[PDB]
This record gives C-alpha cells, structure tokens and sequence, in this order.
C-alpha cells in the first residue's frame, strides 16, 4: 500500500477519458495504417517506450481569468525525445500519444482547470470556448497525476515524414479561479507535462538515413 | 534584434565595459540562422498565425522566444526597451509550434 | 538465561 | 506495527527501481567479480551492513528553477562510513549500493523532486538532461523514506582502488518548484541522506593498511583547525592571517600560486629567503652623489640564475611601481631593507645600505608608468630615503630581504594593500570570475607599515590589512601532490568552518582560488571566535554556500 | 591452511554476546588468515641474561588491519598470534624466551620468563617461532576508550649473544608479524567521525621533503642541506620547542619582524658625519612581547663580537634595518644601514661577550657608515627578521655559531652525548657580505649557518601535546634513506636530534636522500645506525 | 524530523557527535501517537554495584532536519515530553540493611 | 610430482573463452613441469631494511620456452610459479620479504611489503622458496602487444646481511628460477613474421 | 550465456 506523496516513472495515475476516444477509431487507424506493410518498433517491454518523459512546465496564478489558455500542444512524433531520433529512418507514422500532468499545490487551495482534445480544421486561439467541448475537471489539490490520451483524428491513412497533414490539439483552459483562502504574496502553483506512446503508435516504411535530413524537416538545430 | 559590440572611428580601441560606454548595432538574424534558411524549405512546418518557440535558461531566470513565418524573431517583453544580458545564458531547447496570440513567459528570477 | 548455558555447553 | 511516523534503522520504506536493476547485471557482476579470489567482508548478518547510516543532508529552497541538481556522487565506497573504513585495508571492490531519502516537510507544501542513474560513459555537465533518462519522481509530502538502489554498471572486471576506470552517477534534481501557501519567511526544506551496501557488494584483495596509491587523496588534511586561529602565513608577507574579506569581480594573483595541477605561474619558488640578482644598470640623478635616490633597473628576461623562469628573479613581489619623485613618500607599494653588491666578486658596498620600494616601471630612467602586464616590462627598485654614496657601473645587482612593510605618508586609514587593479599578471593564466552569488575571497593579516613601527591591533589609529591569496602551508601542500583526480573540473572541495555564533562554508577550486556566500558585501569577517573545521565534499560550484553569521 | 583456537574460546564467545551478534567474523578472508608486518627491536652483545628486549600488551593496534577496522567499532574480544624472525648468521649463538604474563604481575627486572610456560628462539633459525596470546581478561568484552586489564607478550635473554669471530657486527635484528585467532570478532558498530582520540604519534612531523625540498632552520629562513654532528655538547633555546607545549625564552616561530619602541641611542666622535650608530637596551623591557620581557621578538641569541675601527667583524648577526623616534614615530629618512645585532655588557664602555641572558643587555653597532647620528633618550629598531653574515673577506670561515658562542637562559637543559650517539645541528645555505654571489659550485667553500631543529617540526609540533607519545629514557627514531648508504636519526623528549656518528666533525650532505620513514620509539642505549656510502 | 541513537560506553559525549551514523530511528513533527525506543544494558560488569555502577550506555536526540513553519511569524518552538518505566528484565538482587552506606553518601542530590 | 594451480583459477578460464579454446595446455609437458633460470640480482652488506632488491612484472618474457611460445599467439592467460636460491654461506644473516603487489598500489621507498601475504627467505637457507603470482587483472585475456594492467612481484630486505668475520666478501647472489602454473594458456594462433615488437635489447 | 554460467559453476 504505496502513498500518493511518491510517484513511480512508469505510474500513469488515474486515466481520464474523453468521447473521441473510441473503439472504432483505434481500429480504422490499425486497418489503414496497414498500408505502410507491418508496423516497426512495435516491442512492448523496451525501456523508451515504458517510461514518461519531461515535456514542460507553466505557472497558473491567481490572476487568470476563467476560459484563459494556459497549455497547447500539437499531435507530433517531436514531443517525446526519443520518437524524434527513430523518425530519421522512417518514412510515416500513425498513432496516439499520452499526456501526464502533476500539480504541484497543497489541501488550502482552491480552483479548477479543463482539458479537451480539439478535432483538426478548428482554429486555436483566444475565444476558443474549451467548457463546450467534451472536457475533464481536473481540481487543484490533486495528490495523484491525471493522463489523458490524445488519439490519431486524421483525414490520411498515414502521415509522411516531412508532411503529415492535418493534427489534433490538445488544450489546457482555466475552469475557476485560483483561491487562496491566506491572502498575499503567495499566489502561483506549477504542474509539470510529461509524455509517453500510445499502444498503438508505430512506423512502418524504413529509408536510407541519408535521405532527406534532419536539418529539412523542421528548424530546430 | 540581435546587439553586438562594433567599433566606432572615434575609438578605435573601445570594447565592452569601456569607461567611455559601449557601442552596439543590432541586425534582425544570426548568420548561422540565414545561411541555413537558404538552403533548406520549411513551408510544412509553419502555419501562418503561427511561432516556432525555443526556451533559453539562464543563471537564474528563463525566457522564450519565437520564430514567424516571415523570417523575425519575437519575446514577450511588452513596451520595455531594455538590453538583454544573455552572458549568463546555459542551455537553448527547442519547443515546437505554438499559438502566435499567446504570451512568451519572460521572467529573470 | 538457560540459552546461555546451553551455547556453552553445546 | 509502526504507524508511519517513527522508522526503524533497518527499514528502507517505499522501493523505487527506475530501469537499471535487473537479474543479469547481478549475475555477470558476481560471476565476473571472482577473478580477484574469493570474497571479502562477505556476510549478511553483520551489524555494519544491516542498517542504514548517515552520509549526507542538503537544502531545497523555494528559489530553485526546474533542472537544478541538488545532489550528485559518483560510484565509490567513500559513501558510506564503515566501506570508507575498510577500503583502507582492500585493493578491490565490485557491487551496488542504496540510497534512503527521508524529506523533512509538512503536509501543507507542494513541490516534486526526480532521480535518474546515468550510464558510465556519459558526461556529466550543463548539457545534461536527467528528465530524458529512466527516472522516479517524489513528493514534497511524503512521509516514509524512498530508497534508489544504483548498481554496477562497468566494463571492467573490477574496480582497483587505486584505479577504478567508469562508474555510474546519480543525479537528484528539481522536477517543479517548492510552493508554500502562506508565504512569509519559511522558504526552505532538509533532506538527509542514508547508505547501505547491497547484497552483491565485496572486497577482493588484502594489501597493506595505509598502502599508497597511483591515484590521489582526497584534499581534506591540508586544511585543519591550527591553520586558520595560529600558525598559517600569507603569499606575499610572513604574518598571522587574521581575517577573511571578499572582492567584487574578482582579481588575478599569479606569483607564489600553484593549480591543483602540479604547476606554478612563474617565478618565485615558495619561501621567504632573500633577493639576489647579477646584472642590471646602476644611476643616480644630478650632478653631485651625495644625499641622493639610487636607480636600479634590468630588463624581465635577464633571471639567468632563476631555475623556473627567466623572467624575473626570486622571491620578487608582483608589485606594480607607484611613480614619485621628491621627498615626499610612495603611498602604500612594498619597501624592503636591502643593500646593493658589485659583481665579479665583489662585497657589498658599506655606505649604503637603505630601504628600497621595489616594483616594474615602464620607459625606465625616463618617464616611469605603472603595468599590468609582466611581459615586456622592466623590473625596477629605487629608494626612498637619502644615501650618502652612488654607484654608476654597468654590472650590478641586488641584495634585499625577503619579508616586506608597507611605505604611506599618512596612515590613517589608507586601503587594503595590494588593489586588483594594481596586481601584476603572467601569460597564460586563468582569471578569477563569480559563479553564482559566491565572490572571490583573499586572507587578510597583518603588516608593519613605514609611519608607524607600532601596528598593534587595537587602539592608536584603525589598523590596516595586507591581503595575500593563498596560505603558505597550503601552497606547501599543492607545491608536491598533483591532484588531477582528487577532484573534477566544474565542482569545488567545500569545508565548513563553526564559529562560537554561527557557521560558514568556504570552497577550493581547481585553480587554486577560495570562494564564500557573501554576495555584494565588502566587510571583514574577523577569524577570533573560531574553533574547529570539518570538511564536507565535493559540491557544485552553482550551489550556494551558507552565510549564517550572528 | 589451519587455523589455531584459543583454549579458553567457548566462553571468550559466549560472555562476548552482552554486546550484541560478532561482527567480522568470516574464516576465508584474505585480511585475517596471513601474517603481517607488526614491528622490529634489537638484540645486542650486551644485554645480560634476564634482561627485557620486547614488550608488548594485547590491543588491536598490534595488526594494520584491525587497527583500521577498529575506527567504526566500540568493542573488541579474543586472542592473537605472534611470529618472530631472527635475521641472525650461522656464525653466531644465544637463546631467547617469549611468554604470556597473566594480569596482576609486574612486568620489570625481578620477572623469571623461564619459569613461565614459554617457547625457546635461537639466533641461527631460519624457520619462524610462533606463541599464541588469550585473551584472559576480567571483564565481559573490551570497550573501544577505556578495555580494562590485559595481558602482556614478554621477550627475555636465555643465553647471551657471542660473537666469536671478533669485531664489527655486534647486533641483530628481529622481526614480529602478527595473524588474529579464530576467536577474535568486533560489536557494537559505531560512527566513524566519533571520538579520535588515537595514540596520538611523533611521526607525521618529519616527512619527505622537509628535508630534500622545503624547510628551514630557527635562525635563517634558508633551505636545509647537511646535517652536521658536534661532539661535546650544545644549548640553544630560541625557537626551540621540546616535546610539551611550552618553551624556555622569547621569539615565536616567525620571521616577520624584529620591532622595540624603547631604549637610549648614542654614537661615537665629535662630529655627526660617517659615524656608526650605536643603540642599547637592557634585558627586561619587553613589554610588547607576550611571551617574554627579555627580548623583543626576532632578537638573535649569539653574543657581540668586540671591533672597532672600519673593519668588517668575522661572524655574527647583520640585518637591514633603521631606527625609529617614539610619540606616534616614523622613521628618520637619512639612517638606513647595515646592524650587527647581539648580547653585550658594559656598553658603552668596555663591549665584552657574554654567555647568560641574565644580567646583559642588547647592542646594535653599525657595520656601515651612516651620514647622520641621532642621541635621543627613546628609539628603537625596524629591522627585517630575516639576514646575512658579515664577513671581511669571502673566503670560507666556518659553520657559524659555534657552541659555546651560543647565548642561553638559566633553567636550560643541555644537549649531551649518550654512548656513541652525538647530539647534530642542522645546517645550510646562507649568504654573506663578503660575497653576495654565494653559489654551490666552485670559487671555495660556501657559508654555512647552523640551527637547532627544523622550523616546520616547531610549527607542527606547537599546537598539540607529547607528553605520552614518547616515554621519557627513548627518541623517536627515523630511517634516512640514501641512494648509496642509510642512516638512522633520533629525536629526544627536550627537542634535540642525535645521531650514532661518533666523535666526527664531518658534514654530510642531503643531495642523493630519497624518502625517510619512521620506525618508532626506541631505547636510547642501543646505537644508530651508520653505515653510508664511504 | 528528530533523530534518536543509543551510544555504547567508552564513546565521548558532546558536540561533533554525530548521531546519524549510528544505527537511529527518525521521528516526524506530525506524529499523534506516543514513540518509545528502549536502552538495554551495555556493561562490561556482571552486575552494577549500587555505589559504583560502571560503565553505562547514554540515549542522545538531536536534530535531523530543520523544524519549519510555512506561515512564518512569531510561533516557532514546540515541547517534547520524556516519561519513563523499567523494561521487563530489571531487577535488583542483594538485600542489605538501610543502615548501610546511606543516601547521601551516593548522590549529591539531597 | 605436483602441480600448483591458481586461487582464481576458475575464473580465469571462464573470462578466457572470448579468445577462443585454450592452446598449447597439456599437463605432461616437459616444457612446463620443470624449473628453468631467469634471472640474477645482488644483495649487499650495505643495503638499509625495506629497500627494494627485485622487481618483475607479469609477463610471458619471464621463462625461456614461454617467451618463444609467445612468437606464435596473439593473448595469454593465467598465472606463474617462482623460485629464489640463494648461494649464501653459514657465517651469514639476514632475512628478505616477497610478496605479490595488487595492480593500482604503487612500487616505491614507501611500500611496505612486510604486511601484504608474504614469504621470509633465510641468508643461509640451502632449499629453496617458492611463491605463486596469479593473474590479477581487470581484462578478460592479455593481447599480446597492448596487454594491461598486471600485477608484481617485489623482493625487499627484512633484516640487513650481516658478516662476523670482517673484510672481503660483502656480497650475495640469488638466482631467480620460474615455471608456469595450471592455469597458464595461449590464445589465437597467428603468423611468426607479423608484429616483431620485442623488448629491443643492446644485447646483440 | 546459461552454457558460461554452467561451466563455472560445474
């Protein structure tokens, strides 16, 4: 009987669903990504694929107003460190990643937050009204982290390496205000991202390393 | 922009932290940064409304800055005009795509 | 106190 | 059974296996281990490796951004006490080890902390991201303790003593930031430190006690408790050291200093004998030799006899020459009783034998400017007071004592002697900079000035302090031992200084210079109530050392 | 290999558990089934039969490798083995005895070792002799800080050493290596930072490169070179330290400065040109100095030499320095000489030397003219602590100061010579006036200046305390080690150093020595040895 | 948190003593419930005679981590209480007369 | 007559299989029951107690039939058997120390052989004494040309050499003499003619 | 690999 203050590398919490994560979209995204042959790195028990990796972190103060954007993040094989290196000798990928999220407060505050997964075509930005989406609640005084799944809503059968198409977004908006019941200079908490692949994320058409680099795919280096 | 120490032909012999003040002009990008712009294409990673973000860490603080489409470079400072140290700077992570209506986080403490 | 004794004799 | 709040000594808590702790890296490292013989110290009923033992404590503040390392050791046997007892009587180790965490918080904080053991091949510097490494987070509210076991990863069949070869490194770092809700003036937390050797941890080969090794000690003998309140002399004078101030910026001395390396900056073998030289001019101005200043000058390369450098004779002080002329005397610079000598073996001349002020000048006899820089300079000596006979001979030298005073017409307060700005610097030296808040630090003591024989500390004017860079028994103790190994670039060797209110860490680089907490303040920090020195370890040169003075 | 039990084993275990488990206990380690290296002592031509060679009480410090593994336990209990190894010759005869003395009995010269239950060692075997010790003691276990009563290892004369050959060798040497017993073990584990208190030793204050590198003398801050020995005897107590905390006379070892404030100035002749200045004070006023009133600190303790006229006076003590006016003084501009600085009596009149510090007064005569003369009542003196030699000619005169030049206080012990061992003074390079190029190389012998100890060891040894390392009648003995020859030097409880040369005046040099290392206490009859490369 | 050892005799008691290199027990500042260790007897005699006991072992408690308050102000110190009871094998064994080596010639205390 | 094998013996074979199946290892070899000589050093009258008289690394160069066995192989393994015989006389005395040295320690001024596992050796003894040096190494095998860290074998002075009689004579030979243990072995035969890098010696 | 183990065990 482990206590919630300690958290394991491989501990996704308590797992919060959302209506676009359907049965029938993880097997449309199988069957047709099946045109690309046999999926690739597809090994259950290897350590890059057990284990959540930092992404990010933000600051959720007193001062936000509720419906303000305090996360985005866009569907790609670049938010984990180590799906990045292994895209170089691969010509697509299909799947769906998942998001760990550790609040950093204590049992005096209050205030809540709400996530939802944003289908592709729809533009992010302000006025975007997160509270009429299929969403989650998520309270800040949270011991245990919350991870939601993000899946592959695409209009491909697979997405190729230097073009993949159209994404969906995930975003992170404030429910109710931040209260601190105290008062003063003490008015700021953190949560902490962290990722990790689905089970059904995969590669399937293998390229010489010599091809398109990777100083032609996106301009980080 | 981008501040850099150039000598001026009243003072030959001026560099940084002189007594008699430091001279500086700015251009809009590192070199390295256009010599790889011109050899590579990037329509297919950037929508426009749209900033590729790196975070730089510091001594003490952290700050983000972006990249649009059209080739400039963005902080979220608002109307302050004062000079960036960037002597103490650590390490440069790259981010991704984000929002261009969303506030870079610029704090140096 | 018997274990005692019964180490040594043992 | 106990409810939580109380732990046995022999109770590790919550277990957290990261990705590293497998069965086959336990068989191969016990299987492969045998090449030295059969085991040692090898017993699981022993009261020494039953329980756990204290190693080590360190602090989490509020301030701390996310990527900070709070903690880090190599792969060693000096983290525990008793296998740092018994290595001393071994020539060989293999096996893992664990680590207990206890956090001493409350229920009402907030905040994570990450772990990760990082292969041995990979470096260990400002590049590092532990966070893309198999890790393990924990809470700020976590009541029982958390253990991490690293094991032995090598490609070695053992490790020597003497020559271990790659080890593993764990690294403890902040995942989010400490929150209190209230604010205020609570800011911080503790977190302590336990060791307990694993189960496949042994001892090889017996050796003698006490045996050398072809590595190097640890640097904590040199710096022990009669240094500091007694014996213990500055660089440049022979007097106690009294005090310890800071400078801001920092500053280069680069005379009597040696590295951590075996090497010195030059010249000036370290030992107050005497200054001798062979060649250089003699002269006097005007027309008549009588009551007049004399005027000695050679070029820096003419240190023939100089078994170091040619550069300058030894046991010279790196003293930029203060320009005066008239009676009037020099303010602050260094005087030495000296005399002057004749060559092709000649005495000394009788008639005059005077205190000289000693320096580098530059466009000597003509206009004379200070310099900072030794080469392409001209070493210089002209005295201050009046003699009754000059010298005018091509072939002469010099004959001056050792241990200096210090020349000021008022001496009322004046300034520490020597300035930054005034100390002279060799090609090829590393600069001091301030890292994090911590300053370059130079001791403090006490010399004889020219305007007043009685310089007793106390009343009768404020006293002055003479600032010299290193201690002389340090400088005694680097002159000999190299310590390429002893401790790694990037890091410092801290002790920790306990005073009769109060405490204070002070650092050792590896370029030889101390560094203290003390921020933007330039006060003297009198070593009066000081009692006993305990060193601590190798830390990072981004932490902060503590400045807890009452 | 076999493993040798004590007899009294089965209770030795069984009381021993009111400190918990054994600890340490495992038959097949490396650190416990060999003999090591324990110590060494000396069997003589002289020794009567009866008499005690070796003496030695159950602990475990007789072994490296429980004396490292007793830093992290406060408890220890069982036997220990012994071994012995005659370095010996088929040439020579005599026997020895070796036995375990029970507590309760005086070890001394009425002990009959052969009427104990002993072991017989002749000084012609090649195989070593062994003797197992219990641990008979009347306690449970043996705390770590305070054990209790012990039992004590006796070795004795059986027969004397004969030589029948004739001269030269006339001792032997033998080794003893130690093993635990089967029954030895440790409890109660403990930290390892805790109580130090180790049998603090005199033997870290003599390492390696204070005498091939770094270290100076008490006189001059010159780097020492040869050792040089003098028959008959001397005294010196400057900066001289004995083996407690505490000194017999004034100067602190520090050669920073030499400073007074009080006491009458004069010089000689009519006119106040090219005169040498004369300056004095009595013995008493001193009060500046903490220490002690005689003098002030870094006055040196040779006596003046009587001259007079423009001749440079052989020997003594010339330093850089000035004069100063009292009142807030600074000093005067045109007086910046050369002085010889020494004891006297009946300045300044009749200037005798003088062998007791009591009853004379310090003197300061300029070697050098000095264009002015000062006759102030209050004056004192800067001068640099650190000096030369005069000397009229270059030449080479000799080691300077001689013994009986040397000024000491009422209440000094003095250095004498026992059996063939003969008191030494270290010596080295100095420079001079006749010759300011003073280079160890050709163009004559160079100066020597001579001390009593080196000034490190008084530095070291001034903060602690040695009143119970080393037990007053011994030296504690170190092994020079040369390149082509050794040599083996002493250091008596009063802070002198000895060596077995003889009556010899001959220097030897410290050029080819390569490492030192220390041996321990030992008796002050048996000889150091002498055998160098010549 | 707090820190509690037992010390075996022979060991120096005082400042430099260091506490968690012993075999300890750590102990929260949130604890609700009472926390007993027990000190055996470490002696190196077979019994303690009354006048002169012996070598005797000492419990020591000293500090682990720094004791803190999040809001800050004036309260910052709390009590610890000690009580104590023999443990189940502690006796006496000779009987002599009260008239004997009396109370005040054992301790000071009267 | 008896063979002594090595007390990491079975570790050594094990660790040794990466080279490949052990060569030139049949225990009936003439080449490898007997002792053969080696080597000759000087114990003198003037040498001071805990100076060091010999010195020899762990190598296949120290025997006459491993050293021209070692043209044709590429690695080896295992450990080695010495053996001390001193000429002496019995008007003599002294005693001497040998002990094997763990790699990483130090061979100098400061070694203190008399408590590591040693061996005494008698000035007048006339059988000799034997010590075995095993292969302590961190490697798996030793390539020939690039071999490692081994261990080695030091000889100091116990007791100093002491003469009764007077002048003359002052000084002692002793004759080093070596075969191999069990556990010695070859690995991955290669040409004669290749790599001709041997210890170059103005012998010749 | 079980055959390594096999052989130094047996």
């Amino acid at each position: 009987s482990v206590p919630g203050t300690t958290t394991d590398g491989m501990d996704p919490g308590v797992v919060a669903t959302t209506s676009v994560v359907t049965a029938e979209n993880s097997s449309a995204s199988i069957a047709t990504a099946g045109i690309g042959g046999p999926p690739q790195q597809v090994d259950q028990q290897e350590t890059w694929r057990t284990n959540f990796y930092y992404n990010d972190v933000f600051t959720w103060s007193v001062a936000d107003a509720p419906g303000s954007i305090l996360y985005t993040v866009q569907h790609s094989p670049q938010n984990n460190p180590f799906t990045a290196v292994l895209s170089q000798m691969y010509a697509g990928w299909a799947g769906g990643m998942q998001f760990r999220f550790i609040v950093a407060g204590s049992g005096v505050f209050g205030g809540r937050l709400v996530a939802a997964v944003i289908p592709p075509g729809i533009e992010i930005g302000p006025g975007l009204e997160v509270r009429q989406f299929p969403h989650v609640v998520i309270d800040a005084r949270s011991l245990e982290p919350v991870t939601i799944t993000m899946p592959d809503l695409r209009p491909n059968m697979y997405h190729p390496t230097g073009d993949p198409g159209l994404v969906p977004t995930l975003v992170l908006s404030v429910y109710n205000n931040l209260i601190n019941p105290f008062g003063g200079s003490t008015s700021a908490i953190q949560v902490t991202v962290e990722t990790r692949p689905s089970e059904d994320f995969e590669f399937v058409m293998i390229r010489a390393p010599s091809s398109k680099t990777v100083d032609s795919i996106s301009p980080a280096g | 922009m981008f501040a850099s120490v150039v000598r001026r032909t009243g003072d030959v012999n001026a560099t940084a932290g002189s007594a008699n003040g430091t001279q500086y002009g700015t251009g809009s990008q590192p070199l390295p940064v256009t010599i790889g712009l011109s050899l590579n294409n990037y329509s297919s990673a950037l929508m426009p409304g749209q900033f590729f973000v790196w975070q730089l860490t510091f001594a003490s603080g952290f700050m983000e800055i972006g990249l649009s489409v059209d080739g400039y470079f963005y902080a979220g400072t608002g109307a302050s005009t004062t000079l960036i140290d960037l002597t103490e700077l650590i390490d440069v992570r790259p981010v991704g795509p984000r929002p261009s209506k969303s506030t870079l986080v610029f704090n140096l403490g | 106190a018997a274990e005692f004794f019964e180490g040594m004799v043992h | 059974s106990v409810p939580g709040t109380t732990t046995d000594g022999m109770d590790p808590g919550v277990v957290a296996t990261t990705s590293v702790v497998t069965a086959e890296n336990s068989s191969a490292s016990v299987a492969t281990a045998g090449i030295g013989g059969p085991p040692q110290q090898v017993d699981q009923q022993e009261t020494w490796r039953t329980n756990f033992y204290y190693n080590d404590v360190f602090t989490w503040s509020v301030a701390d951004a996310p990527g900070s390392i709070l903690y880090t050791v190599q792969h060693s046997p000096q983290n525990n006490p008793f296998t740092a007892v018994l290595s001393q009587m071994y020539a060989g180790w293999a096996g893992g080890m664990q680590f207990r965490f206890i956090v001493a918080g409350s229920g009402v904080f907030g905040g994570r902390l990450v772990a990760a053991v990082i292969p041995p091949g990979i470096e260990i510097g400002p590049g590092l991201e532990v966070r893309q490494f198999p890790h393990v987070v924990i809470d700020a509210r976590s009541l029982e303790p958390v253990t991490i076991t690293m094991p032995d990863l090598r490609p070695n069949m053992y490790h020597p003593t003497g020559d271990p070869g790659l080890v593993p490194t764990l690294v403890l770092s902040v995942y989010n930031n400490l929150i209190n809700p209230f604010g205020g003036s609570t800011s911080a937390i503790q977190v302590t430190v336990e060791t307990r050797p694993s189960e496949d941890f042994e001892f090889v080969m017996i050796r003698a006690p006490s045996s050398k090794t072809v590595d190097s000690i640890s640097p904590a003998g040199l710096l022990t408790t009669p240094v500091l309140t007694g014996v213990g002399n500055d660089n440049r004078w022979n007097g106690q050291i009294v005090g310890l101030q800071p400078v801001p910026g920092g500053f280069s001395t680069c005379n009597r200093h040696w590295n951590l390396n075996g090497s010195t900056y030059g010249w000036s073998s370290p030992r107050f004998a005497d200054i001798d030289h062979r060649r250089g001019s003699a002269s006097y101005p005007g027309n008549n030799a009588t009551n007049v200043l004399q005027f000695w000058y050679a070029n820096a390369g003419s240190a023939i006899d100089n078994p170091i450098s040619q550069v300058a004779p030894d046991g010279f002080p790196d003293m930029s020459f203060v320009p005066f002329n008239g009676p009037g005397i020099p303010a602050a610079g260094w005087v030495g009783f000296g005399a002057i000598w004749n060559s092709n073996s000649g005495a000394p001349n009788v008639t005059t034998v005077q205190a000289y002020e000693l320096g580098f000048a530059t466009g000597a006899p003509g206009n004379l400017q200070p310099t900072t820089n030794t080469s392409g300079s001209q070493t210089v000596a002209k005295s201050i007071y009046a003699v009754v006979t000059g010298t005018a001979q091509n072939p002469a030298g010099l004959f001056v004592m050792a241990s200096g005073v210090i020349s000021t017409p008022s001496a009322n307060a004046i300034t520490y002697t020597p300035q930054p700005d005034r100390i002279v610097t060799t090609p090829g030296t590393p600069a001091a900079a301030p890292v994090g808040k911590n300053t370059p630090i130079m001791f403090a003591s006490v010399v004889r000035r020219t305007g007043d024989v009685n310089a007793t500390a106390g009343s009768a004017n404020g006293t002055q302090y003479g600032t010299g860079s290193q201690p002389l028994p340090v400088t005694i103790g680097l002159s000999l031992n190299n310590y390429s190994s002893a401790l790694m670039p990037g890091q410092f060797f801290v002790w920790q200084l306990t005073f009769a209110s109060g405490f204070m860490e002070i650092g050792l680089s590896v370029d030889g210079y101390f560094y203290a907490g003390t921020g933007a303040s330039t006060t003297l920090i009198d070593l009066t109530e000081l009692i006993d020195v305990r060193p601590v370890g190798p830390r990072p040169s981004k932490s902060t050392l503590v400045f807890n003075l009452g």
